[PDB]
């Protein structure tokens, strides 16, 4: 009906539907605003813990984590020991995007494997 | 895109047309140059160019002042794939090619010439923030500034305003992305005429500017008389 009169008033391929004695827009995923002019912010809910940085995308967020953290929320710590690094039984210490071996005595080198 | 990372290199100089290594460039220092952009980050850098990268021409040789090209251009664009964070890094490396200027990076021979590394805060606006940087061997002048793409408005960039003179809006664009209505219009988006001056508010009505039309019962040049 009115969505025949004129060139798309929906911005940003938006999708024009007529109402009745007027009309309104369907936006594409990531826009709003009436006639989709507006980019929606994804990061207003501050979704991105461990200091990082929210990165507001079209229809999406993503979250740029500190070296040593991640998970979609940089929720989780890295566990640099998981793979059982250390050698010579030296005791591996989980550190931010680290891994430190403490050996015992006589044993030197990162992954304490030495004479 | 909404926004553009824009890039001007200014002035150059390795008078003594050295390397890295100390090896001195044979003849000459043939240089061109690498950027990356990415977040903010005060640690020691990890990780790739999450902003986007780029690399440019063979410029000129040892010492030289770059000029623009409107269409090795320069300033150099980095258009954005998201909003502008508000903060930043920035890594410029100058290097050295023995083989010829097309696409250098894809040349086997490269050696690094010298290479900076900045980081702060930044606003999108026109204004071009300047800086150098100096070393014993060599000098960097440049400038930066983050600007909207075409059609796109505000402080991060995100209102997108295109004109109009249909149906559903008769309107240029304001700096802010704001529609500003051609003369006989009003509204948000420019699409409500102005009726004819005293057009009776309730009784008189236009959908053209500068027309009175009447409302069922009523009649006169502005509407206002009942029958
Ligand atoms: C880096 O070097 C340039 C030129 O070698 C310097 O530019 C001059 O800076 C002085 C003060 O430092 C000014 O009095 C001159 O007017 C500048 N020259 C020109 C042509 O404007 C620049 O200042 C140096 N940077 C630093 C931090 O010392
Ligand atoms: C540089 O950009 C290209 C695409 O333009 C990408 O494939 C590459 O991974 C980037 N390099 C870094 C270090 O981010
Ligand atoms: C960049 O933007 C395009 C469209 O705007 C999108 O399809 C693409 O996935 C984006 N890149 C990333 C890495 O998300
Ligand atoms: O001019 C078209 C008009 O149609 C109807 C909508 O609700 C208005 O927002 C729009 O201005
Ligand atoms: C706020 O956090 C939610 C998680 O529920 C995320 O989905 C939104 O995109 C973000 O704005
Ligand atoms: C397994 O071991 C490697 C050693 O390279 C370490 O880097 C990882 O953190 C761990 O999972
Ligand atoms: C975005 O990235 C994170 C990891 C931090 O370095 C922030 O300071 C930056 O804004
Ligand atoms: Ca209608
Ligand atoms: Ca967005
Ligand atoms: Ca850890």
């Amino acid at each position: 009906d009115e969505c025949a009169l004129g060139a798309n008033p929906c911005e940003h391929a938006g999708k024009c539907l007529n109402t009745l004695g007027s009309f309104e827009c369907q936006c594409l995923q990531g826009y709003t605003g009436p006639r989709c002019e507006i980019d929606v912010n994804e990061c207003i809910s501050n979704p991105c813990q461990n200091d990082a940085t929210c990165l507001d995308q079209i229809g999406e967020f993503q979250c740029i984590c500190m070296p040593g953290y991640e998970g979609v929320y940089c929720e989780i710590n890295t566990d640099e020991c998981a793979s059982s690094p250390c050698l010579h039984n030296g005791r591996c210490v989980d550190k931010i995007n680290e891994f430190l071996c403490q050996c015992p005595k006589g044993f030197s080198g990162h992954l304490c494997q030495s004479g | 895109s909404s926004s553009i990372f824009q890039l001007r290199l200014q002035e150059f100089a390795n008078e003594r047309g050295m390397l890295a290594n100390g090896r001195p460039c044979e003849p000459g220092c043939r240089t061109f140059f690498r950027i990356c952009l990415k977040h903010y980050q005060a640690t020691f850098s990890e990780g790739p160019c999450t902003f986007g990268n780029v690399s440019t021409p063979v410029l000129g040789t040892n010492s030289f002042v770059i000029r623009d090209k409107n269409s090795g251009r320069n300033p150099l664009q980095l258009p954005l794939n998201f909003t502008w964070p508000g903060t930043f890094s920035l890594n410029i490396q100058a290097w050295h090619t023995p083989g010829d200027d097309l696409r250098p990076e894809t040349s086997p021979g490269n050696s690094l010439i010298s290479q900076i590394i900045i980081q702060g805060s930044l606003a999108v606006g026109k204004n071009w923030k300047s800086d150098e940087q100096n070393n014993t061997l060599t000098r960097l002048r440049y400038s930066y500034r983050v600007v909207c793409s075409d059609n796109y408005y505000g402080d991060s960039c995100s209102r997108l305003c295109k004109k109009r003179d249909d149906h559903f809006g008769h309107y240029e664009c304001q700096p802010d992305g704001s529609p500003s209505c051609l003369p006989g219009w009003t509204g948000k988006y420019c699409d409500q005429p102005i009726c004819l001056s005293g057009c009776h508010e309730q009784n008189g009505y236009c959908s053209k500017p500068d027309e009175c039309n009447c409302r069922p019962g009523w009649q006169g040049p502005l509407c206002n008389e009942a029958a």
